[PDB]
């Protein structure tokens, strides 16, 4: 049924809006509350879907102020280039790819927003950030050619750009950093990323570091990819935190890649439902101008009727059809819709049009959306998948030398390119003096600019902390502390700097108990502009159970330098665990979106998190870190070493040099003996590895490796070692072993493409000899083997944490995790005694002594 | 076409046009006098 | 002055009466969301702050409420001790009490009245039970006779196996916990796509699960996480009846977190029901005529009621009943200690079961239950039980008082267990709701009973002879798909799982063959019997589909073996959490990284060009990671996964093959391989060559590179070669690592020798893979040779031929040649000169940027 009688539904909805038209809104409002207290003898509720037609009616729209017959013919141009684009690319042969379908769809949409709504990068900020779909990107590179900013050889060299004079397939700001801004492609992360972005350009205005009340957030997103969590899991934030600088542009072309969205159901009423049930304010652009008459003088309501029990399923056949069928089959239902075409021609019923290729429907909405305030809005546009296409959206026939579907595409946008000329794939341009040249420059000048464009660096110089200020943390600690008490006195050596101080984004994912961030709360607050020190002005983001949105604030605080020339240093602390692993693919974009900030893994390493277990105890984020080519991961063991890694992070980043990089350091929730930097240590902490200490031994020499909690007891062992066997050794604190592997990779890279040169020697193998080498930390075993390569000893044994985590002490963790001090002796002992410096029964009687059970199962198996 | 869901499901049960009829209600509302009028009219055409 | 038009409301207000005379309620819901909905097009404009359900449509409760306290205070009394003893080791073991404090009436009801246990029909409920409340699951699981003293006190201290682990952890505690919930977020979508298969082993007729509900006990702050809300449209779209998510609301300042849950889950398309209020404040509700009571409610926000929970009855008599005349009037007649007793809904059991029996009624859409509940409820001050390491004791003291618990003031420094022996009327009431509900939750069952009749590897035939036209390692894996699907035994198991793009992995094959999974009624199959599963956009909801057929074979004795094909770059990388959760509840399936390897996906460039998730797959240790090169190695690693995890070996341990996009000769199985392919390493040709010798390893879309450089080694330099197809660079540095780690601890025993080093010898090596250098370097202290170069696609992807790629990340056949003759230049048997003229004759760019650094 779904329905039981909608004949009563329309005359209940047209006495309301007969009410509007008797002083309504007010007196509307009084006859809505006066009959939902009536319903006492009944029952009250929330979904509230509204008929499927245009939000904004005729009547309440505005005047278009464009030039629509002058910007109908600059369109036709960008659609022509950008599928020239993908042509030329495709008859190469080469397996480059490449969409048309896509931005066929939502050519218009971009344009109306182009011509009379981005606002680029100008003098008091950077204009609006808008979020392209990833596969519309030959549509942009089209207008960018149009507009002189691309020639003609970089559209030749579309997805061909390893030799440099190329454009990437879709928005990637490492490939083209002075073009392309935020990363899309990866469906999902961009309209969170959108969302995140709007929240932290009102955290500039209200902390009053920059003026963002003109800049505009556009997340352009398809209707399939909606399904991915991230889509819509955070879209009660925007209501939340009243983001009216937000605008969620979703093309419901009523497809993906793979069939329809939801055929047995209405996407766009699935979408509305959602999103007004979220407090957003959803603008639905469903159909063109061609509709207007038929729906106003429809005073039986069937079309509408019709038109809201129409399934997307029809909607998609009867696009694949024609005239004659959508006359029987939609309006066909009813003898009053079947009445109102009963005269009209099949290729006139044909032409009725979808409201997101209306330019005035579009408009509209995009106005309405700029008008409205204290709540995000989402734009529902209707669009036809493969929009002037013909069926063949199979257009790669010209590999077989047919140009039928490309003659189609000029006959449909009536492109100037003759038949001749056709089989040549021309780009067209507007020439200097032409009425298409002077339109499409002044709509940009108007709105101060062109969209895309990227500044790759800050212009002002930032007054950083010396490493003298950080003063304390390089001397011995009067009491037992953790690298992450460590962490939280550097954030407070730079909450002094006048320079970077109200630049420090510290961001927090729910839990500031854990990390001791309770501190810096009453110092420096919680931005919290709507609901202690939480106000406007708070300066720490709290995000709450939420790392995906927490990661999301620190991208934009991290890129701020870039997008509004004005560079924040964040600082985001989390659950180790809940890092790479968790939004590892925002990650990879934070590097494709040349990131500079700082990620805390807090509560690292397997066995130090130690009573948390399986899904908490984290001893493989550094092998997931070491994946992305721009991020610097340490794991330093002691409070100087944190000191020294932060120093040079915030000098190279946010200095003169300026590094497209970002930093990973582990920081640990166990307390121990911190002593003072040895002299000249510095540049050994921040390349990796520094020699710590020679114990003296008659009876042998070893080389003993540890990061992290596990350090201490390395060099625990080293004293048991020197103490019950006579055995001496260099004791190394490797502060990064993916440092140390990617410069030893560098150096044989280098002597391998370098045959007639003097080899060169990786840092690790001039800090290290040749003895025997143990490491161990709190990683896997992978994390100090990645090094063995560079490791100038015959023997390097590694111990490590590989295998899920379990509850118990950290004692009972490091013995099971085989790292502890006694593991390390017996590694050590095992060198010696196959180089025969030492009885094999010295090692047997030492496992024996230590209570190591050799037999027991290995702990990956465990 | 202006009138109340009470109005608007009396027209539909004796089968009048709302926009055939003349309202002065508040705002040209069409109230229960004006359908009485307009049904009284049309019994006269006989 | 009154207002303005009297009539016209009148006839408004007549109407909706005449509305449910007409069959309203439901019929007048629908008519007012429609008005509304037109109203807000106009500029105009959640239901009020009680219950869903009013004490008219209340079910008697048919528990015995007094015996049910006693049993409840017990079950809150152990809890609290268990994570009390562990707190005096002073080990940072840690341990929650306040959560299950909030909550424990809501566990309480679902065990004595709602939750089946697995059964004769099947599995029985599903609960994802919130991690936090761990402690609150082991007390009751002690007083029905499941968990012994010694175990409580060995709460998480598990390494000695006489313990507990701190959260749901199947993998620890295989015959206890089922379903991992502790990351946050995974547990709500994984109990959407839990409930979704179960709906997809009924339509397919493998099993009627009619009878079982799929329970996701969530905390307010929880739904924060994008995929707990993020999904929640599929269980409307999939009409999920079986699916429950119970919210315990005890995060928004000045709004109200239940208006936002109601807002959301209502315009989602599920059946809200909120328990806000218990039975106390009925007396009270239903003698307010005025409605005042109702608006009090409802103008309340949550900051004000976390205010009135820490003050006394005279304030709440003043600060809320005497906000207006008619509610002072309500309470005019009731005592301060009256007023202070009312209490919040989610701690009345007859509220509560009213909720979950009307969610057990609910048709056509999912139930989420909005539950109001008092943080660190009946905890008194401490919420700070560390006082009990200063030895105060007055905490405790309070909630044996509050929850009249019986222990002496003596016997309470000792923190003892409370136990119900055999023949009270507690013990006997307490089991005897469990043996009503089918025993004991949670169990699991680690293996299941049936035998299955697997294809063996000459089933596969085909794939290992030699290929008559060029093939993928994507269309070979579909191949095998299709051998899998001739087996009469496990035919109807396979669960084919796509995300989205399935012409990219030549599935619409198989479209017409099996069919699309839709179960609603709407070339090729698209129905209710459908056996593909197509999630769209949407790669956790496809890996929670995984998940949940992967593990079908413990939670309903029904084995089905999944297959989920998606973009390599988005598995690992984008799922990543979920992958740990599936080790830790021991799935048992096949993740296909398809279009892998970061030059083969060559236009798609930075976001999608993979050269990396192996790196991040080899962190799983239950997870086995392959990167073949040919057709052949695809069947005998699928055969040999199948074999070990639905074989009789049942093997707890997930396998991660990549696949790719690129044609090329695939070449017949060298007799006796099939060891080697398994193991990880294989030698495939030995070519002849007088000026010297050299190693040359190769793995995925790279090796007939590799394979190319070996005759340019032999042909023009007349160096010979030793060539290796790596089949698993992760599994020969595991076997590595185990060796060594074996010889460490057995000195006195003959040195056991790595596999890799058992096939190959001194001679220099070079290895290229698809993926980054680390990918081939892992088995460097395992390789017996004194050189071993190893080249790889470090640095971030970009679009361009896979011709220019491979020569942009330095992994094809001339830089394997350079890398061969520089290591012979090295140990002098060639000249220098010879290297650096190969650099030149193959256009190698010495001083181009490092690749990671471009």
């Amino acid at each position: 049924p779904n329905d039981v009688d909608p004949i009563e539904t329309r005359d209940w909805l047209q006495a309301i809006e007969s009410v509007i038209r008797e002083e309504g809104v007010e007196r509307a409002q009084y006859l809505i509350d006066q009959l939902l207290a009536e319903a006492r003898k009944g029952g009250v509720n929330v979904t509230g879907i509204s008929n499927y037609i245009n939000t904004i009616p005729v009547e309440e729209q505005p005047e278009y102020p464009g030039n629509l017959e002058l910007e109908r013919r600059i369109r036709s141009a960008i659609r022509w280039n950008a599928i020239m684009t993908v042509l030329r690319a495709s008859k190469k042969d080469l397996e480059l790819g490449g969409h048309m379908a896509s931005f066929q769809s939502s050519a218009t949409i971009y344009d109306v927003c182009f011509n009379h709504f981005f606002r680029a990068r100008n003098e008091q900020d950077g204009g609006d950030l808008v979020y392209f779909q990833g596969h519309i990107s030959p549509g942009v590179y089209a207008r960018a050619f149009l507009e002189g900013r691309l020639t003609q050889e970089q559209l030749d060299n579309f997805r061909q750009e390893v030799h440099g004079n190329g454009l990437s397939s879709y928005p990637h700001p490492k490939l083209m950093p002075e073009f392309w801004q935020f990363p899309t492609v990866s469906m999902g992360l961009g309209p969170i990323g959108a969302i995140y972005q709007a929240k932290f350009l009102k955290y500039l205005e209200h902390r009053g570091l920059k003026d963002t009340s003109k800049q505009t957030v556009y997340a352009f997103l398809g209707d399939g990819e909606m399904d991915e969590p991230e889509s819509k899991g955070a879209i009660t934030i925007a209501t939340r935190e009243k983001l009216d600088n937000l605008v969620f542009v979703i093309n419901c072309n009523l497809q993906r890649l793979d069939g329809p969205v939801t055929g047995n159901g209405k996407i766009i009423n699935e979408l509305e439902g959602i999103f007004e049930g979220a407090g957003w304010n959803v603008i639905k652009v469903m159909w063109g101008s061609r509709w207007d008459e038929l729906l106003r003088k429809d005073t039986s309501g069937k079309l509408i009727q019709l038109m809201n029990e129409t399934v997307d399923g029809d909607y998609q056949t009867f696009k694949s059809k024609d005239g004659a069928y959508v006359r029987e089959h939609f309006f066909g239902k009813y003898p009053e819709t079947a009445a109102l075409v009963a005269d009209w021609t099949d290729e006139q019923i044909w032409a009725l049009n979808r409201g997101g290729h209306d330019p005035k429907k579009i408009y509209a909405a995009f106005k309405k959306a700029q008008e409205t305030k204290g709540k995000a809005t989402v734009i529902l546009a209707h669009t036809i998948k493969g929009y002037g296409m013909g069926d063949a959206a199979i257009a790669h026939q010209v590999k077989k030398m047919n140009m039928d579907g490309v003659r189609h595409i000029r006959d449909r946008f009536n492109v100037p390119v003759s038949d001749a000329d056709i089989e040549k794939l021309p780009y067209i341009t507007f020439p200097e003096g032409s009425e298409e040249h002077t339109y499409l420059h002044a709509q940009r000048q108007k709105l101060h600019g062109y969209l895309p464009s990227r500044q790759p660096n800050f212009t002002e110089k930032l007054e950083l902390p010396s490493l003298q200020d950080f003063g304390a943390l390089l001397e011995e600690q009067s009491k037992e502390i953790s690298t992450t008490i460590a962490f939280v006195r550097a954030l407070n050596v730079m909450l002094k700097n006048k320079s970077i101080k109200d630049r420090l984004v510290p961001i927090i994912a729910d839990e500031a108990r854990t990390f001791g961030m309770e501190g810096l709360f009453r110092q420096i607050g919680i931005y919290s502009p709507n609901g202690y020190k939480e106000d406007e002005k708070g300066q720490i983001l709290q995000e709450g159970i939420n790392e995906l949105g927490a990661g999301c604030s620190w991208l934009a605080a991290a890129t701020s330098y870039s997008t509004n020339n004005l560079p924040m240093i964040p600082f985001y602390i989390y659950y180790s665990m809940f890092g790479f692993q968790r939004i590892g693919d925002l990650c990879w974009a934070a590097g494709d979106q040349q990131a500079r900030g700082f990620l805390i893994g807090g509560t690292s390493g397997r066995t130090t998190l130690n009573g948390e277990g399986l899904q908490h105890e984290d001893g493989h984020s550094h092998i997931q870190s070491l994946t992305i080519p721009n991020c610097i991961s340490y794991d330093p063991a002691y409070a100087y070493e944190v000191a020294v890694i932060m120093h040079d992070g915030l000098e190279r980043m946010y200095g003169e040099k300026q590094e497209n990089v970002y930093y990973y350091i582990t920081t640990l929730n166990e307390n121990y003996h911190m002593p003072a930097m040895p002299e000249g240590a510095e540049e050994g902490i921040r390349k990796g590895i520094y020699k710590l200490e020679t114990i003296e031994g008659s009876k042998g020499k070893v080389q003993l490796l540890g990061s992290g909690s596990i350090l201490r007891h390395v060099r625990e062992a080293a004293e048991i070692l020197a103490k019950d066997y006579g055995v001496g050794s260099d004791v190394y604190s490797v502060t990064s072993f993916t440092e140390l592997a990617r410069d030893g990779q560098d150096c044989e890279r280098w002597n391998m493409l370098h045959p007639l040169e003097t080899p060169r020697v990786p840092y690790i193998a001039q800090v290290m000899n040749d003895a025997p080498a143990v490491a161990s930390t709190d990683y896997m075993k992978l994390f100090a083997e990645q090094v063995r390569t560079y490791v100038p000893a015959d023997d390097y044994r590694v111990l490590g944490t590989d295998g899920f985590g379990r509850s118990d002490s950290r004692e009972n963790l490091r013995h099971h995790f085989e790292v502890d001090a006694s593991y390390v002796v017996v590694a050590a002992l095992g060198e010696l005694a196959k180089r025969g410096e030492i009885d094999k029964k010295v090692v047997a009687d030492a496992i024996a002594k230590f209570n190591i059970d050799a037999d027991k199962v290995n702990p990956r198996l465990a | 076409v202006h009138a109340t869901p009470l109005i608007r499901r009396l027209a539909r049960e004796f089968g009048v046009n709302l926009a055939k009829v003349k309202g002065t209600g508040r705002k040209g509302r069409i109230l229960r006098e004006d359908v009485q009028a307009y049904v009284k009219e049309a019994i006269k055409r006989a």
